[PDB]
């Protein structure tokens, strides 16, 4: 019912990938408005 | 003319100084040389009304004062007969018609002037043109006309707000100097500030020295009062140093500055000194007023409008710009982020001019000091906003300082800052995100980023603007539709406003105000505001006075926020019959009219029941209402009450007040104004308008609320003329009614009691909560902690206090001895502590309920009106109890006990039927906790019906009494009277297992109303056992009984494990942790994020502890999840530097963060993999891998890493391979998770038969037949020699079965003792037994290290003892691992050196590197304490540091393990002063394959020699023709050959060296010495006896001399001789005869 932008994404994106960085190529229009997973969140994060 | 000066609203400008009025000199030679052909080079503006006539501007056309000359002949460009005009942030003159064009244009010639202070010389150029040359655009840089007279400045700032040209100068100033070059003279000077050279008096601010003649004299003491000039920025100093006049005049300096837009902070230049007032002109970038890049950006896709205007810190900001931090690691690595959107900086000290954003780091920050230095400076605001995605709004700048990206071409720093929207309006700091290849990301959260509408310009006469943040307001709601009655004390006047009157309707211009106030004539209606107490509108009537205005009246419109649409209440009214103008000046103002905004709505009535809906607005879940619609998509409502939704995307608005929502289209339908009904038989209504759609019918919300008993949730009630109406009931809308007291006293709950709370208030209390931190006392007088700095005579009760940058501790509200019980909640207002960002005076409020004794409060969220919020449930509250144990303990299997499932707050109305009538409100054991919610049922009843008819009792509480092990165990005597009228109502309640986190009421059964019902819960809470067997962090092996336990390492100081470079988890065991929210076990690192609660459940599963916790934070997953954590315990049987909690995994498939760990508190086995075979003890204990695994490869297959090998621990974690915890081999697959293969089962067994070691692996997993579990792998060893210690491979494969070879040199046995230890070879014939330097440790020390070596001995000695096995072990730092196992001993033999080789093998691991290869310098120090080995510490992976002090340097590269191990290398040296010597210590490549050197006798001595040889059993004796002393010497051919047989040289002759066989003499060639006798080879062919004479001459490649010598049989000794000699073979034939051959 509820979801995470705000102080709560800019850690979490820092979380599940970590030490690889990542882009906004972009997340905030989904996980703001929909209701994202944790599947989402890694394909927005940098390929090694 | 004189119309060449314009002033706007406050300031004036003027062009005079700049135009040459009647001084007949050269006019503006207004061009540069780039494109000239006809040489038109005309130009000649005078600005105000002049032409100056000499050569190339006599014979102008004047009357025009422009002149356009040529080769051609003379024209007019431009007249003045205009005034010039204002631009965007310029000045413009659009002039007039000069000469005619081409096709009768009539040519205008505009001129721009953008203002540069410090401008003398300055000619404008023709830039473009309308490329037919008949609309002439100029560009003029000049000193004149930006701004008013000169203003003094503060400390080194001109800060004026009026004018708004606003400069600094800060960031120029120097401690060092400022050095100047004249013939003699210097000129020392620094700006704002003092002279810092010691030739000078330091009192001064500049001074010059003859450097001729080094004499000092003050050119005027130092000064701060900046004074801004009319296009000059003049700085002059003080008075200093007379020379030698009779008015004795001080040396007074003066500074100006020029604006350049690129040369930065410049030099100063000595301008000239005319009669001792000095001069220095300076160009400065910071002297220049900057352009501020527009930043409204329009909608490609759709129509809505975006805002970045108020964002912009434009002033008041001597690095008071937005500001945002990084904490990450520990003082090295951390930034704070300066940035301002849409235009450069207010310019911070050693930064930049023209920059945005200034990375700034901290330095001795520690005790409220140091803020900044600066270290890289970026960005250029270039673009503006660049939108996106209908919300988010990207921004980007350019052009910053160089840099690297991943060893790609230098490019620069670039920005980009992100703006979600968001309605959190004021105080948002952008939230550092990332550094991350030179694009420096932001993230900000919240402005009025989003919605603004186009308005679609709507200019309706009832619509005016309002410019402050940008807003249009109508009061068509005041379409009022059967007219209103206005107060008049002449008469009754009569009003509507615009667009509705019948009623005085019928006259020409169709009037809506224009009536009688009689018991008349028309008005018409023009308007405006200045909105300063000011919103007005004319009303212009038709009857005017001759050439004058007609009866025009105003309306004053201000603002109150907690009324109806409202009422015109009649100002004073005045008839003026002299004067034409006659104004009623009637003034009312309603709620409906003003800026929407949080409204704080607790409202009441005059009936004195006060209300609140505030219990309603704290709903992070925005509300929904349900509804009825047609065969396709139901639509959807939003609604809130008295506060905004989150930006909803595509219903715009600036208060969204209700957003309906189909598929299709996106309708806003209301703003936040509330004014309930109260006067009513019925109850509170709050309205929502100003939807601004509908046919000039605008939408509106209005929902209606009465009181229901329960919990509720909207519904849509019906829709008509295109408004609403919505039905709402739940409790909240009852009559409230609170009461007030004193001293920490109250009274009267209508329970007739007392509420003491100052044992709360005997010592203080600090609630360690987040990034804040609250030291406060109840009933205050707070006077301990580290606050109380004041001064003045005022209490402090509570201060809030910050961590180390900036740590400020400002007072919250003073003591005010009051509280109030309200609604069932006892709660304080603490007024008035000191400032917050605007006016807002900090409040706190302290809020209490009653529960069982739990006294620990925690802070909620922060208000708008910067007030802080704190919660207690302490047990003071509640008076009125009936409580028992409800229990029946004593037998088990029976659900003992029903203690967590009581409730004091409010109760259980269960999960009835579909369509109740009836609110069953009943609590297990407690009699009703009072509900304040209506007219309630009375406290001595526990099961209680309200809902239709009146509070009656069903029954009052008893101790649990059963009538069975299982069900029907709660029982109620003496509820009401029956239909019967003889009984009470007897209720019973149930009890039933499930599995439920959450689980239901007592779900309502049967009803018999005679005296009768029965309630069954489906529970969670009745089959468990309370006597777990700890019930604490200490667990029992349920195998041979041994206990385990932890409370050794349950701290609340908690625990780091690394999951980046900049972030830490937090981690106590069996306990909550201190850093993050209490009920926590594990949190994340910027905001504080529950993983799971702390339980202590301690659960074991196969020699390993599984510890979990459950319920976290809410998971982002598609099903509802939470976090959750297994902390998996490995036995580690040491103590190491490593034992840290390593975050090992995440899994996606339902949120689970993974949790290694180590420890020896948890292996109950001693491991031991070392066994016994006869006499001879095996070991596989170096064989352990100890910081990762090893890996048995890919095999039999191609374009695969497959197995994971541990042989007796379980196998070290490594992040992101969740092989789950205590595993020994593990497969890993090409989909989904590794197996399981097998557990470590137990020591190694042998074969009797065969000899070849085996070692087994049971498993918990099933096979792939599904046969009986127990996964079975077995690993063999096969003894072979060599230096790697060698993998294992897998060669077998059974379905459920795999089996590993190994090639390993340990398991070789060992045989007895040796053969011995002595270099026997084949080719020199006699050994060297090495057996007389079996002595004892030798100690070789140099550099850094001793060591301690010892041959076929090993030596854990005189120093460590530890050293097991070790033959060459390292006694230097602690522990010194051992270099080859003496068994592994292979001595050798090196063939051109002739010297003895001892290498050992196999001994322990070379020590590891960095990723780099950059190899480690061990013994260093992290943190103080000093370490040797790759530390985990705040990295995920081992990591190694290249430096001695990481404190230091900030140098590492991660600990990648090798896998070749050590070893050693002897060498031996023959030296006749001693037959046994000293090692020596000679190189370590990377620190590992260390070799050793000698000084020997001992593998050389050829001395007891036997030259006697048998071949066949044919004996010989040849003691008879060796020459002991002297030899039989014969020179032919120049050569001197002196040689005898297995002897040394004796009584020789000169430059032949020691133990010489044969030296020749030479007569043109050098002596050389050939042969020796310790290799020395005898032989007898049929005829010949045979003899070889080595280490000779350099032959060729690599080849030497012998002297192949043939024995014929004779029978006297003769001599031999040289037949031929080649050069390929380099062999030399003799011939001798002898007596003694044969
Ligand atoms: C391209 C442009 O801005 N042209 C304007 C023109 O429309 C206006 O009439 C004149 C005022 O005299 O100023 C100039
Ligand atoms: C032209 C000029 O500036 N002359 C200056 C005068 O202004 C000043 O008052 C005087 C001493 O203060 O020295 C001379
Ligand atoms: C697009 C653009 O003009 N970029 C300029 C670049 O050419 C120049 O080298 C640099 C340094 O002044 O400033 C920026
Ligand atoms: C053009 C228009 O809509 N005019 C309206 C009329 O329809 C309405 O009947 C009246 C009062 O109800 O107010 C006016
Ligand atoms: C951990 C586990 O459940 N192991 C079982 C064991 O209890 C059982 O005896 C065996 C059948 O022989 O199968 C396996
Ligand atoms: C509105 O009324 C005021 C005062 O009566 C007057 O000064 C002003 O000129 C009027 N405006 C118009 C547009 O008639
Ligand atoms: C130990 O193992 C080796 C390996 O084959 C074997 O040769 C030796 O005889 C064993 N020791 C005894 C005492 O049997």
């Amino acid at each position: 019912s509820e979801t995470l932008c705000g102080g709560e994404l800019v850690d979490t994106l820092q979380f599940v990938c970590g030490d690889r960085g990542f882009y906004f190529s972009g997340i905030v229009e989904e996980c703001c408005f929909r209701s994202c997973d944790l599947a989402l969140l890694e394909t927005y994060c940098a390929t090694p | 003319a004189l119309l060449c000066g314009v002033s706007d609203g406050k300031q004036r400008f003027d062009l005079s100084a700049l135009a040459r009025h009647s001084e007949l000199e050269q006019n503006w030679e207004a061009v540069d040389g780039s494109q000239r052909e006809a040489e038109k080079k005309h130009f000649f503006i005078n600005i105000c009304h002049r032409v100056l006539q000499t050569g190339q501007a006599r014979g102008c056309p004047e009357d025009a004062a422009v002149c356009a000359v040529d080769k051609n002949g003379s024209k007019n460009l431009g007249r003045f007969i205009s005034s010039p005009t204002r631009e965007k942030g310029n000045i413009q003159l659009s002039y007039s018609d000069g000469d005619e064009c081409g096709g009768g244009q009539k040519i205008i010639t505009n001129i721009t002037l953008m203002c540069k202070p410090g401008d003398l010389e300055s000619a404008p150029v023709l830039t473009t043109s309308r490329a037919d040359g008949c609309f002439y655009e100029f560009e003029w840089r000049t000193a004149a006309a930006c701004v008013l007279s000169r203003t003094e400045g503060d400390n080194c700032t001109v800060f004026d707000s009026q004018a708004g040209f606003s400069f600094d100068l800060t960031p120029l100033t120097k401690k060092d100097a400022y050095k100047v070059e004249t013939d003699k003279y210097e000129f020392h000077i620094n700006v704002c500030g003092p002279v810092s050279v010691g030739a000078c008096p330091p009192d001064s601010g500049a001074c010059q020295v003859s450097r001729s003649d080094r004499k000092s004299w003050n050119l005027g003491r130092s000064n701060a009062k900046l004074s801004y000039y009319d296009g000059m920025i003049q700085l002059t100093y003080r008075d200093g140093t007379p020379y030698n006049n009779e008015k004795r005049t001080p040396r007074a300096t003066l500074i100006t500055f020029l604006c350049d837009r690129d040369a930065g902070v410049g030099f100063p230049e000595y301008q000239e000194e005319d009669n001792s007032t000095y001069n220095f002109r300076w160009y400065t970038s910071y002297a220049c007023p900057e352009e501020p890049l527009e930043c409204i950006v329009t909608d490609p896709v759709t129509l809505d409008q975006y805002d970045l205007s108020r964002l912009a810190k434009s002033e008041g900001g001597p690095g008071g710009n937005w500001y945002s931090l990084d904490n990450g690691g520990a003082r090295s690595t951390w930034r704070k982020y300066y940035i301002n959107v849409c235009r450069p900086l207010n310019p911070v000290p050693g930064c930049d001019r023209y920059a945005s954003a200034c990375q700034m780091k901290y330095q001795g920050e520690q005790g409220s000091y140091s803020e900044t230095v600066s270290i890289s400076n970026l960005g250029v605001a270039k673009t503006g906003p660049m939108v996106e995605d209908s919300g988010s709004l990207l921004l980007e700048y350019v052009n910053g300082s160089a840099c690297t990206t991943s060893d790609q071409r230098r490019t620069t720093y670039t920005t980009r800052i992100h703006l979600v929207c968001s309605t959190g309006s004021l105080y948002t700091h952008p939230i550092f995100s990332l550094n991350w290849e030179c694009v420096v990301s932001f993230l900000w959260n919240t402005a009025a980023a989003c919605p603004i509408r186009i308005t679609t310009d709507i200019d309706q006469v009832c619509s005016i603007k309002d410019p402050n943040s940008g807003y249009v307001f109508d009061l068509n709601p005041l379409n009022n539709s059967r007219g209103y009655v206005v107060l008049g004390i002449g008469k009754t006047f009569l009003f509507n406003v615009c667009g509705d009157m019948p009623a005085c309707g019928t006259l020409d211009g169709k009037p809506a105000s224009g009536c009688e106030a009689e018991v008349l004539v028309g008005l018409e209606k023009s308007l405006q505001l200045s909105t300063e107490g000011f919103i007005t509108l004319n009303y212009t009537g038709l009857p005017s006075h001759p050439n004058g205005r007609a009866d025009a009246f105003i309306i004053r419109f201000v603002c109150n926020d907690d009324v109806y649409p409202g009422t015109p209440k009649f100002l004073h009214q005045d008839i003026d019959s002299s004067l034409g103008i006659r104004d009623t000046f009637f003034e009312f103002e309603t709620a409906l009219a003003c800026v929407p905004s949080p409204v704080d709505c607790q409202v009441t009535d005059p009936a004195g029941n006060e209300y609140d809906l505030s219990g309603l607005s704290k709903a992070r879940k925005p509300w929904t209402a349900v509804d009825t619609f047609d065969e396709g998509k139901k639509r959807t409502f939003y609604l809130s009450v008295c506060t905004p939704l989150p930006y909803i995307p595509g219903c715009h608005g600036t208060a969204v007040g209700c957003c309906l929502v189909t598929e299709d289209s996106k309708l806003n339908l209301g703003v936040v104004q509330i004014s309930p009904q109260v006067g009513a038989n019925g109850s509170l209504s709050l309205v929502y308008v100003n939807g601004d759609k509908c046919k000039n019918q605008r939408f509106s919300t209005r929902i209606n609320l009465e009181c229901a008993h329960t919990t509720g949730s909207p519904t849509f009630q019906l829709q008509n003329d295109c408004e609403y109406v919505f039905l709402w009931r739940t409790v909240e809308a009852c009559p409230v009614v609170r009461a007030e007291g004193d001293y920490c006293e109250v009274r009267d709950p209508r329970h007739g009691n007392l509420y003491n709370l100052i044992p709360l208030g005997l010592n203080d209390t600090v609630v360690r909560a987040g990034e804040y931190t609250y030291y406060f006392r109840v009933c205050g007088e707070l006077t301990s902690g580290v606050c109380p700095t004041s001064d003045k005579s005022k209490v402090i009760s509570s201060c809030q206090e910050k961590r180390g940058p900036q740590g400020f501790q400002k007072v919250a509200g003073l003591f005010n001895q009051k509280l109030t019980y309200e609604n069932g909640v006892l709660k304080m207002n603490y007024t008035g502590g000191d400032t917050c960002h605007k006016v807002y005076q900090r409040s706190t409020t302290i809020f209490f309920y009653c529960d069982r004794s739990t006294q620990a409060p925690v802070f909620l969220q922060e208000t708008s009106d910067c007030s802080y919020l704190f919660e207690w449930r302490t047990q003071y509250a509640c008076p009125p109890y009936d409580l028992t144990e409800c229990s029946f303990k004593n037998e088990a299997g029976e659900t003992y006990d029903l203690s967590s499932l009581s409730r004091y707050s409010d109760n259980w109305e269960a999960v009835t039927g579909t369509g109740s009538t009836e609110h069953y409100l009943i609590n297990v054991c407690k009699s009703l906790s009072p509900q304040a919610g209506s007219d309630p049922c009375p406290p001595e009843a526990a099961v209680c019906l309200l809902g239709g008819p009146k509070p009656v009792n069903l029954g009052r509480v008893r101790d649990s009494p059963q009538w069975s092990q299982g069900l029907t165990l709660l029982k109620y005597v003496d509820g009401d009277l029956c239909p019967d009228q003889i009984r009470k109502k007897s209720t019973t309640i149930r009890f039933t297992c499930s599995e439920s986190h959450v689980n239901s009421r007592p779900m309502f059964i049967s009803a018999v109303e005679d005296c009768e019902y029965t309630f069954s819960w489906p529970t969670a809470a009745a089959c468990a056992v309370k006597s777990n067997v700890h019930d604490d962090c200490q667990v029992t092996n349920p195998a041979t009984g041994h206990l385990f336990d932890l409370s050794s390492l349950s701290g609340r100081a908690g625990f780091t494990a690394a999951y980046s470079e900049k972030g830490l988890v937090y981690l106590s065991v069996c306990g909550d942790n201190e850093n993050c929210a209490n009920g926590v076990g594990a949190c994340f690192g910027q905001t504080r994020i529950s993983v799971g609660k702390a339980s202590k459940r301690l659960t074991y599963v196969d020699q390993v502890l599984q510890l979990v916790y459950e319920g976290g934070s809410p998971c982002p997953s598609k099903t509802g999840l939470s976090y959750k954590s297994v902390i998996s315990f490995v036995c580690r049987p040491e103590v190491g530097p490593t034992n840290r909690p390593m975050l090992i995994s995440l899994d996606k498939r339902t949120c689970t963060l993974f949790f290694s760990w180590h420890t020896p508190l948890a292996c109950e086995q001693t491991t031991e993999c070392s066994v016994r075979n006869g006499s001879s003890l095996i070991d596989l204990s170096p064989l352990i891998h100890r910081t990762g695994g090893y890996e048995a490869y890919d095999e039999s297959e191609d374009d695969g890493p497959d197995f994971y090998i541990n042989i007796c621990q379980p196998l070290n974690p490594m992040h992101g391979l969740a092989c789950p915890a205590g595993t020994a081999v593990c497969k890993v697959p090409v989909d989904g998770p590794p197996i399981d293969i097998g557990r470590v089962a137990g020591p190694p067994i042998l074969n009797p038969i065969a000899n070849e070691v085996y070692l087994n692996f049971e498993s918990s997993t099933p096979c792939l037949a599904d046969r009986h579990f127990n996964y079975t792998s077995l690993i063999t060893f096969h003894c072979k020699r060599g230096v790697s210690m060698g993998t294992p491979k897998l060669l077998r494969t059974s379905v459920c079965d795999f089996v590993f070879e190994w090639e390993t040199p340990l398991v070789c046995p060992d045989e007895v003792k040796t053969d011995g230890c002595s270099l026997t070879d084949e080719q020199l014939y006699y050994s060297f037994n090495l057996s007389s330097l079996s002595k004892s440790t030798f100690k070789v020390t140099r550099g850094p290290h001793t060591y301690s070596v010892g041959v076929c001995t090993a030596a854990a000695g005189l120093d460590e003892g530890g050293c097991k096995d070790g033959a060459v072990c390292l006694l230097s730092g602690s522990k010194g691992a051992s270099f080859g196992r003496l068994a592994s001993m292979k001595l050798d033999y090196r063939h051109q050196d002739e010297a003895v080789i001892l290498s050992y093998a196999n001994g322990d691991t070379c020590p590891p590197e960095t990723e780099d290869g950059e190899p480690c310098v061990f013994p260093f120090v992290f943190n103080g304490k000093s370490y040797e080995e790759c530390v985990v510490e705040s990295r995920a992976r081992l990591w190694c540091a290249t430096t001695a002090n990481y404190d230091r340097d900030h140098e590492w590269g991660f600990c990648k393990h090798s896998t070749s191990h050590r070893t050693s290398v002897i060498i031996f040296k023959c030296d006749e002063d001693a037959d046994v010597g000293r090692p020596q210590v000679f190189s370590e490549v990377r620190g590992c394959e260390v070799t050793f050197e000698w000084k020997t006798k001992v593998v050389c001595p050829p001395k007891k020699m036997e030259c006697k040889f048998v071949q066949k059993h044919r004996t010989y004796d040849l003691r008879l023709l060796s020459s002991l002393t002297g030899s039989w010497s014969f020179v032919h051919n120049g050569a001197s050959y002196y040689i005898n047989l297995c002897q040394k040289i004796y009584k020789g002759p000169q430059d032949c060296s020691e133990r010489a066989s044969v030296c020749k003499k030479s007569t043109s060639g050098e002596v050389q010495v050939l042969g020796l006798v310790h290799t020395q080879k005898l032989d007898v062919v049929d005829d010949r006896v045979i003899v070889t004479y080595s280490k000779g001459h350099y032959c060729g490649d690599n080849k030497t001399a012998s002297a192949v010598i043939e024995l014929t049989c004779a029978k006297t000794v003769g001599r031999p001789s040289f037949t031929r000699f080649d050069v390929d073979s380099c062999t030399y034939h003799f011939s001798w005869d002898s007596r003694a051959a044969c």
